[PDB]
Parts: C-alpha cells; sequence; structure tokens
C-alpha cells in the first residue's frame, strides 16, 4: 500500500 | 508587466531552482554531451553486445535482462528525484498525503519519458549520467519483446525535442503533469486543480517570454501531455507481458508500488 512512496514523501 | 505576472515569474524561478537541485543531469548538460559542444571526455558508446561488456567498466545473465535490471536502478533513482522535486511545488505537500501518493504514482512515468527525451537523439540515448551512449538500433535489436521498450520513447522524443524547450520551460511543464486533477482515485480534486491552474498560467507566460518568436508553443506542448499517457499505457502493457513471459525476473518494490493497480 505504497509504503516506499509514503516514506519518500514524508522524508 | 503587472504584479499578477510577477507572481507567475516568481513561481517559474522557484520551480527552475528546485529542478536544478533535484535533477543532476539537466537538458543543458545532456545536449552539450550529445552535440559534442562540451569539450571533455565523450560517452562510451554501446552499439552491440561486445561494446556492452567492454563498457561494463564505465557504467553503473542474458544481456536483455542485464539491461532490464540496470534500467530498474535508474528508474528508482528517477522516482526519488521526481518525488523531491514534487515536494518543492508550492502547495503540493499541503495536499492530503494519499492524494500526493496518487499524483506521483500516475505522474512519475510521464515525467520520466518527458525527461528521457532530454537525453535522446534520433540515434541513441545517454545513460549512466552522461557517461554512456546506447544506440537506438542496438536497443531495437534486443530479443522480443525487449526490443519493443525504447523505440516508442525515441519516436516521442524526436517530435518532443523539436519544440526546443529548455530546462526552465521543462521545470514548469513537469509540475503541470504532476498536478493533474483527473488521476484515478483522487480524494479531493479542487486544491490540485487550483495549483495546476497557476502552474499552467506560469507555463504559458514562461513560453511567451522565453520563446517570444514561437507562438502556440503552449498549445503544442499541452497536446503532448496526451502522447505521454499513451506511452505510459503501452509501456505498462509491455511490462505485463514481461512479468508473465519472464517468470524468473523480479521487479524492484518501489516500481511494484507504482505499477500496481495501474496495469
Ligand atoms: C532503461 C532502458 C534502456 N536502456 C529500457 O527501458 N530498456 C528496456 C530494453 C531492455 C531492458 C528494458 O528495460 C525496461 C524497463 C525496466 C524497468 C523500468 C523501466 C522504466 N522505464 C524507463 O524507460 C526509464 C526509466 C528511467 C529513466 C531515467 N531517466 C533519467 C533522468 N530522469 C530524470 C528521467 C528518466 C529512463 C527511462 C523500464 C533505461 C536506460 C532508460 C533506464
Amino acid at each position: 500500500r505504497h509504503k516506499i512512496l509514503h516514506r519518500l514523501l514524508q522524508e | 508587466l503587472n504584479p499578477e505576472s510577477a507572481d507567475l515569474r516568481a513561481l517559474a524561478k522557484h520551480l527552475y531552482d528546485s529542478y536544478i537541485k533535484s535533477f543532476p543531469l539537466t537538458k543543458a548538460k545532456a545536449r552539450a554531451i550529445l552535440t559534442g559542444k562540451t569539450t571533455d571526455k565523450s560517452p562510451f558508446v554501446i552499439y552491440d553486445m561486445n561494446s556492452l561488456m567492454m563498457g561494463e567498466d564505465k557504467i553503473k545473465k542474458e544481456v536483455a535482462i542485464r539491461i532490464f535490471q540496470g534500467c530498474q536502478f535508474r528508474s528508482v533513482e528517477a522516482v526519488q528525484e521526481i518525488t523531491e522535486y514534487a515536494k518543492s511545488i508550492p502547495g503540493f505537500v499541503n495536499l492530503d498525503l494519499n492524494d500526493q501518493v496518487t499524483l506521483l504514482k500516475y505522474g512519475v512515468h510521464e515525467i520520466i519519458y518527458t525527461m528521457l527525451a532530454s537525453l535522446m537523439n534520433k540515434d541513441g540515448v545517454l545513460i549512466s549520467e552522461g557517461q554512456g551512449f546506447m544506440t537506438r538500433e542496438f536497443l531495437k535489436s534486443l530479443r522480443k519483446p525487449f526490443g519493443d521498450f525504447m523505440e516508442p520513447k525515441f519516436e516521442f522524443a524526436v517530435k518532443f525535442n523539436a519544440l526546443e524547450l529548455d530546462d526552465s520551460d521543462l521545470a514548469i511543464f513537469i509540475a503541470v503533469i504532476i498536478l493533474s486533477g483527473d488521476r484515478p482515485g483522487l480524494l479531493n480534486v479542487k486544491p490540485i486543480e487550483d495549483i495546476q491552474d497557476n502552474l499552467l498560467q506560469a507555463l504559458e507566460l514562461q513560453l511567451k517570454l522565453n520563446h517570444p518568436e514561437s507562438s502556440q508553443l503552449f498549445a503544442k506542448l499541452l497536446q503532448k501531455m496526451t502522447d505521454l499517457r499513451q506511452i505510459v499505457t503501452e509501456h505498462v502493457q509491455l511490462l505485463q507481458v514481461i512479468k508473465k513471459t519472464e517468470t524468473d525476473m523480479s521487479l524492484h518494490p518501489l516500481l511494484q508500488e507504482i505499477y500496481k493497480d495501474l496495469y
């Protein structure tokens, strides 16, 4: 469920 | 001109600076490398399987798959760079985080093929940050269906490159793509369209100022936004085919995230 994209975006 | 213009100029400059910071190899440097108008070392040319192995030194089992896998590392870094760039687009990080995800998920590919054109000519494409030049014929020659991946991106690139955009134009164009209100599954379209309306105005002023002799460049460029969507759909179908007929290969998890339920 887009865990990498979530992480890139909140970084 | 007026203070409405001025806000749109300031947006253009903000996006351009952020573009420069987010993307190491700009269209400016890329064209210098490709024309020869830089006077430092040329890229290593890869035109066949022999040149590919010999070049394995200067760029970082079956070759098609080796190229496939290296292409994944590059894509993943492109997505990272594009994400950083998006976060600099005024208003973007204030959207619902789920909508931020949806916009990137659908937008990154369209930006990738936009910016890949900066790296292309009719004969081949710079790879590995300007250190390699892989020929178009060599990519067509790869065994089916791998020889099908790049050719549509070259055909797009040759027409797109004729518009002669520079980095300062591309910076706004790519922000316009990301802030598309018609992506599947968006929760709250209005704030997205409010930002895109502004970016589109900024794009239009940029093109009038930076290409004053080139009328309807704004309209020609908007029509390419639909060409980019066709490339993406055709690309995702080819990826489906590969996923079925090359059971052994594995797709990077970032790329799985993006392509999933977009197939
Ligand atoms: C990969 C291509 C090459 N060479 C390529 O697509 N090659 C195909 C034929 C044999 C292997 C196949 O790989 C297909 C593929 C695998 C995994 C992901 C993707 C994503 N598609 C792209 O075409 C692509 C990704 C990344 C870039 C990088 N570019 C640099 C700077 N950014 C800002 C813009 C984008 C370009 C295209 C396809 C590449 C050498 C193009 C990576």
